[PDB]
């Protein structure tokens, strides 16, 4: 069964949080409509749909995301008059003469995607003679900065960071608009947190940069199985991600003690897990060797007296 | 027999019952020696002006002899006995009583108990004093009590039942709203705004147009002889329930509901006819009391009224009861919009107006009234100011009154909350759209103009005349992310939009088109000048056009008395001006009430097909009727007055009144001049013996068969009496 | 439609020739050619004024546009459509929609709860002129056709016309049993002739009550096409003014006081069920919404209450319009038995949450038998669930004028009931009334039996029975007292609808506590 | 200035969730009005009440706490009609016959707190004679197990140990209902938890034994330090004891790399502790061994690759 949606920047139908304990967990197959706050949509562009309780939980999950705003771009125009776009709506703009899009066109088409504007809207300059841009954490391979017109460069990043088409090495050619893709070193994202059901994590991105780190929260009467923070790192998410689940069904890790190590060191221990401990060389043991995780307590660890 | 109801519905003020002066409990014996018993030989109420009662719950104002108090707070009595009161031997209470059918679950037979200490929100009376045969009560009422006139009694208990006063109408006690107690849920807690917004009885409404804002003052007159009376004489016939009148909700909703009159119901027939005929015009009223007056008196709606009118009435009526109130203008409202935030103008293929669908109107202003109250009906924090629009507009329930729409809801897009609110929230937030209807019979939406309606909103500034713009407490800034949100929560909630704006986009051409035109006193010529600019290196070929229109101030054109065609060349990046004259014989013989002026200029590009389309008004000056005074201006002393007007036409006014007005100074006058010659001046006098102390002013209005809306007004500092 | 055409109010509509017919618009597809002729497939948008069109076919030219004349063989109505998925009434049962739109025989339930009565209606919505009658009760409304669309304003306006105070209106109320000058409300087989009457007379017809102002909305929905139901709601707290109490007073020494007992509950009350979507609400409040063509004293004044969400309503969340506190506290108020003390104060003795809105009742879909509906406006009784409600009604604007917070159960441990028996009109019959003393101590009681012939509505006319009863309760035990009521005491007495109230109240005299029950039978 | 506040079981006025980031962050003396849901109520027994704006944040602060329900209780009766009670309300109850409640009394007041009754609701049978309860740690002074009523039973604990009143060797007396005080023996009792600032706990109580599990919670702009579970051994409290604070930097926990092992899982990684890691068999160690948590993020672990 499928337990209360956290509806993100939205809402369910108000009662169902004040009658939350009659109503959930609903049973599969049962539908549900949501809707969002203004300002923000479901994936379809609708600012109201029906989520349904399957065995992966609430699908599609009841995510609200926020509409992308009117560019800030200058030697140019925006043929739309309206100030907030659509998740999955598109928006024109155009160039003055002597200056080209993002795209390196007269006018360009953007869509704002799952989240954010397809390219970011600009007009710049007819590059003669293009200007190499800043390259943090990476080196250009050639001490030239300026570059004709179909004259090229080729760049590499530094350890641990992936040029702007993801490889370690890249090369681009100056256009009459710029450079054919821009030089930038970066890092790889995490993929998106889902929803989960009875709680929360406060920080929100549609994707994580290496070095982000998340904090989980439940509502009342529901507990957070597993992590209570969660980082990031090019090779993804460490931990599986924590749950609101009922009662409680997890311990604190127990003291090592004095002359003594153990069978499994972990993140995290359950209910039902043992921690063995064992004396070290030349030591010997009182009390059991054993301990398990149980109501979300341990029985006493054992002591290691010299041999 | 009658099996709708155990007893008649108690719904009139004005209706009594005799209670018994002896209530019998038990087989009483022959001769009882009831003089053993408490007998009461008078009460006083201390129901003096210049008294405690009256001056610390601000009632001291009101031209009335009897006791008024405020619920929600303590005010004295003394009862006078036959022999000492013994609180070991004698069982006494205070008893109020309302209408017919007083019932005590129904809060309209309330029994005061003697207590110790008058507990927190609980009707209750505390002994003290006792001095001879005499107790003195500090009476307390219940913060949610009924408002109304009240019947006081005397009740004693004894082993045989209960010895009560006779009917002694010297005793009967007005209950008001209190904006002083914090419990009650009309309470304002800054005294300058309850100074304002209860206690002042001189009004200013504004109107004319937001590029010329025009003002004149309004008698509310709320303290005047007999308006608190005839306040309780609308409700009652209202037939509203007495137990509902303590719910200051319900009395805003239902009192704004009497003012306009559909059938022989209500206290003003609604006219903007022009003529008048059998009735007062609409422009010619100088206050509420009046008004009141004759229909307290006749019993019948009063001829007539308009948008202003009722909200000085209901304006009047709320403040009266002691509800905090003010009225309010917006400048171009989008009346009648149901819950459309869309008006249309249509053009014609070469980019004319097509004056022939061109029938939506934006009201050059609207007035509202506002009412200051708590809404326990609501979520939190949608208390404070609440709009309600005493003028029928076509609303959830047919044509009708609009609100308590609660401001709070309106500025954020709250519509769900009741009562009314996507109906308020459109005559703020509508967009403009012109449309050429092709000769096809397609519509193509050309150009959109979000900024017109709702320009400005304005009262008057508390404690001075001058106007206090209001707008940022109804929408956010014009063009901020704040006003979208407010707007996309609006059309979550049952606002509308008929017509998707998604095939309309910036012009082409980068051409900008503005005109401007020049203020002017009636009966002159004026200039109006177009300019048209080009911010691009194209050339461009334009055709243009002037339609100026007479109109009522709700919009409506009666005739178009000028049309004009303009055929303008830019050059790369140049600009170019279009001089038009205006001359008082193309509009002098036309003009409408108020002399309102509306003009459209629009143009079509000819080598990109764009349509420039913009729209403005005017309001033309008319001189002020001059108030002056002679004689010393002294409470009770003779002060004499002269009101002169002079015509400011080129022909002769016929069956000219002439209007005066002043609360506390004079009751309405009227004077009638049967004929006023082109250039001359007519002089009025009158001695009035004031009657109100401190700052006062004198108000005067003046109506004919073709000339009204004109006033004046002087401010007078009365002296106190000796 | 109407006098003063508009296209951009809806009242004038061009059908464009399109080459496939879009969702949620009005057009018309040529589907095809035949020499002289074309047949097009039209259609409107689920949006559409409901009503009747006039039809017109325009050719446009260079100099101007061709135009058909008026032919009034073409007139087009169009109804709202529970069958289209983009309709504001959309309902998404076949047999839902069969029942609540599609059949004219309805089912009208009275008597009381113990011993529930049927009666057949005639909605007859399909009747010849019945439809014209609909439209013409809109017009004599002076509706805007612009507001026609809307299926929660023609609830709201339709339901405003059924009772007449004055002239305008289609039904005069009365309660008086004397019904001079017009039809007794308890003569009508349907709504048929009431609305033809309406029609033709072009004045209020004289006279209806709760179920045939319920049985004339029914056929006004069902008409139009909004589904529509009528539900009975047993002991309903009429007039309550959004309060949770409905008062009793008893003397000092525990019998009723008669003088000061002026709340009545309703042995039954009729009101009406629309389906619709609600747009002008956040999500969840959808599908039946109640209406009460009845009038009592509401926020506007003494008027019709609805469309109330039947779904904000169970939960409480009265917050939303229109006239939900009225209505909750229709089927939620409590009864409190207070002494009237000779010394003139108020003390409450007991209290009674479980008697107001007892059963709530329609029709079966696709037969006569009764469905319970009661869940659907309340939660099960004594559950947490109820309490939750309750206090979300209390939190806008529902009201509980009297404290009740210090009630306690009667430490006397003694209990009481009484049960009358069912009869035939003019057959004696017996009413017993038990004691349980489930304490060791002995107690002695005084009680009462008031038995009072009344109107449905719970207002009674005369007490045709009235007895005392001294009785002891020894220890731990239990005891039993009977009454015979004759055909001679009440059958020189009755009203329509043959209704009897008892009032069986008892001072236990060693504790003071007072025990009182009620019951209601119809013969 | 204050930040939006996060009102669990209640709400702000509604316009705030759409209009955060106009209104938020607010400035010192503002009022904000707040109320919770049906089922629950504010620290005072309102349903609605004011918070001030001040430099601390929010005060008196926005939470909501949960009705406490009526007992299922066995062997006994209750006053009232009520099936909820405010916060800090109390209720009365009583015994059928031949029965006792919770403190032993025919009648029993129990007041409603933060985490239940103050007292559990229950009737006992009411009886003669008392039976010497097992004794862990300890013996009697008799052979005896019964006593009659107004009989007593002396014990003693074990080296070290301490008797239910803290003594070496205590003395009790038997009552209908039972002992006047049970018959045990433990180690010194766990400490009466220091009450923390910004932060509070569930299992509140007055005192704690072998077990006891407590959860910890900082409140809005604040995070916790230790873990959030902590739980009594018979030697005391483990962890030490928890502190709030609104810089918490400390990290989840330690990332592990595929084929690798680190020397100890310890309870806390605050900003400057430092982990190392081993590869495992045929594997050798890319990048640092050694990885530290800064300012609550680890620094991007090594990699094991084959020998």
């Amino acid at each position: 069964p499928c337990g209360f949606p956290h509806v993100e920047n939205g809402r369910i139908a108000q009662y169902y949080y004040t009658f939350k304990s009659f109503y959930f967990p609903m049973s599969i197959d049962k539908k549900l409509s949501f809707f969002c706050l203004a300002g923000y949509t479901t994936e379809s562009g609708r600012q109201e749909e029906q989520t349904t309780c399957t065995t992966e939980g609430w699908s599609p999950e009841p995510r609200c995301f926020k509409k992308c705003t009117k560019p800030d771009l200058s030697n140019g125009y925006i043929s739309d008059v309206k100030l907030l776009y659509k998740i999955q709506e598109n928006m024109r703009y155009g160039c003055a003469s002597g200056y080209k899009t993002t795209g390196g066109k007269d006018e360009e088409v953007v869509q704002c995607l799952s989240d954010g504007w397809s390219s970011q809207p600009t007009c710049r300059k007819e590059h003669e003679t293009c200007l190499a841009p800043e390259l943090y954490n990476g080196n250009y391979s050639t001490t030239q900065k300026t570059f004709k017109v179909k004259d090229k460069v080729q760049y590499e990043c530094a350890t641990g960071y992936y040029t702007a088409g993801g490889k370690k090495t890249e090369e681009v050619e100056c256009l009459t608009y710029g450079w054919s893709l821009t030089p930038k070193c970066t890092k790889l994202k995490c993929s998106s947190l889902r929803l989960i059901e009875n709680g929360y994590f406060h920080p929100v991105k549609q994707t994580y940069e290496e070095g982000d780190v998340v904090q989980f929260f439940c509502h009342e009467n529901y507990y957070l199985s597993g992590s209570d923070l969660i980082q990031c790192y090019n090779f993804g998410w460490y931990p599986e991600s924590p749950v609101c689940e009922g009662r409680r069904n997890r311990c604190p890790p127990p003291p090592l003690p004095i002359n003594s190590k153990i069978q499994t060191h972990s993140t995290t221990y359950r209910h039902g897990e043992i921690v063995h401990i064992e004396c070290e060389l030349n030591f010997e043991i009182h009390g059991s060797a054993e301990i398990r995780c149980e109501d979300g307590k341990w029985t006493e660890p054992p002591k290691c007296i010299e041999g | 027999f009658g099996g709708r109801r155990a007893v008649p519905p108690n719904n009139s003020n004005a209706a009594e019952d005799d209670l018994p002066t002896v209530e019998l409990q038990g087989v009483v014996p022959r001769g009882v020696n009831l003089q053993e018993f408490l007998n009461v030989t008078s009460v006083h109420l201390f129901k003096e002006r210049w008294d405690t009662n009256k001056v610390d719950h601000h009632t001291d104002k009101y031209e009335n002899n009897k006791l008024i108090v405020r619920r929600g707070q303590s005010f004295y009595v003394q009862i006078d006995f036959s022999r000492p009161y013994d609180p070991r031997r004698d069982l006494f209470r205070v008893e109020y009583v309302i209408g017919r059918y007083p019932q005590e679950n129904k809060g309209t037979y309330i029994p005061v108990p003697i207590v110790s200490e008058l507990q927190s929100g609980k009707w209750g009376a505390k002994i003290v004093m006792r001095e001879d045969r005499s107790v003195r009560l500090s009476i307390q009422s219940s913060p949610k009590c009924i408002v109304g006139k009240f019947r006081m009694y005397v009740a004693v208990w004894t082993p045989y039942g209960v010895l009560r006063t006779s009917r002694n109408p010297e005793t009967d006690t007005y209950i008001l709203f209190n904006p002083w107690c914090e419990d009650d849920a009309v309470y304002l807690d800054n005294e300058k705004e309850r100074e304002e917004y209860v206690l002042n009885d001189i009004g200013v409404i504004f109107y004319g147009e937001v590029n010329d804002i025009k003002t004149r003052s309004w008698s509310y007159g709320q303290f005047e002889d007999g308006i608190l009376d005839t306040c309780l004489y609308v409700m009652d016939r209202a037939q509203m329930d007495l137990s509902g009148r303590g719910n200051p909700i319900k009395v805003s909703r239902v009192g704004s509901a009497m003012v306009n009159a559909k059938d022989d119901e209500g206290v003003l027939v609604g006219s903007w006819d022009n003529i008048y005929a059998y009735g007062v015009p609409p422009s010619a009223w100088t206050g509420s009391v009046d008004i009141l007056l004759e229909y307290r008196s006749s019993e019948n709606p009063v001829r007539y009224g308009q948008c202003w009118v009722f909200a000085g009435v209901f304006n009047t009526f709320l403040r009266c009861l002691g509800i905090p109130a003010r009225i309010v203008t917006n400048y171009f409202s989008a009346h009648d919009n149901d819950a459309n935030l869309q008006m249309d103008i249509f053009l014609e293929e070469d980019g004319n107006v097509n004056s022939k669908l061109t029938k939506d109107s934006v009201w050059n202003y609207h007035c509202w009234n506002e009412a200051w109250m708590t809404r326990p009906d609501l979520p939190v924090g949608f208390g404070g100011w609440q709009a309600v629009d005493s003028t029928p507009q076509e609303n959830s329930d047919g044509m009708y009154r609009c609100g308590p729409a609660s401001v709070q809801a309106i500025k954020h897009g709250h519509v769900c909350f009741q009562f009314d609110a996507p109906f308020v929230f459109a005559e703020v937030n509508s967009d403009l759209i012109y449309i050429t209807a092709k000769k096809d019979g397609t519509h193509v939406v050309e150009n959109v103009d979000a900024t017109h309606i709702g320009k400005l909103i304005v009262t008057k500034q508390i404690g001075g005349d001058g106007m206090m713009d209001i707008t940022d407490t109804y929408k956010f800034q014009e063009g901020q992310e704040e006003e979208r949100l407010a707007l996309e929560t609006a059309l979550m909630y049952g606002a509308k939009k008929p017509l998707n704006t998604e095939g309309v986009m910036k012009s082409r051409s980068n051409v900008d088109m503005d005109f401007e035109v020049e203020n002017a006193v009636l009966g002159k010529d004026f200039k109006l000048s177009i300019t048209f600019r080009n911010n691009s290196h194209n050339r461009y070929t334009i055709t243009a056009y002037l339609s100026a229109n007479i109109t009522f101030y709700t919009g409506v054109p009666k005739a178009e008395f000028k049309k004009e065609t303009f055929d303008v060349t830019l050059e790369p990046l140049s600009f170019k001006k279009e001089a038009v004259l205006i001359q008082a014989g193309e509009y002098m013989g036309q003009l409408l009430e108020q002399a309102s002026l509306h003009f459209f200029v629009t143009a079509r590009i000819n080598e990109t097909r764009d349509v420039l389309a913009k729209q403005k008004s005017t309001v033309l000056t008319i001189p002020e009727i001059i108030i002056k005074v002679r004689g010393t201006q002294v409470v009770g002393s003779d002060m004499t007055v002269t009101v002169e007007f002079t015509n400011p036409l080129k022909e002769t006014l016929r069956n000219v009144w002439v209007h005066l007005d002043g609360p506390g100074v004079t009751r309405p006058m009227k004077k009638m001049f049967r004929e006023i010659r082109p250039n001359s001046t007519v002089q009025w006098e009158e001695v009035c013996r004031p009657w109100v102390s401190g700052h006062r002013k004198l108000i005067a209005s003046m109506s004919s068969d073709s000339l009204r809306h004109v006033y004046g007004e002087l401010d007078v500092q009365i002296q106190r009496r000796p």
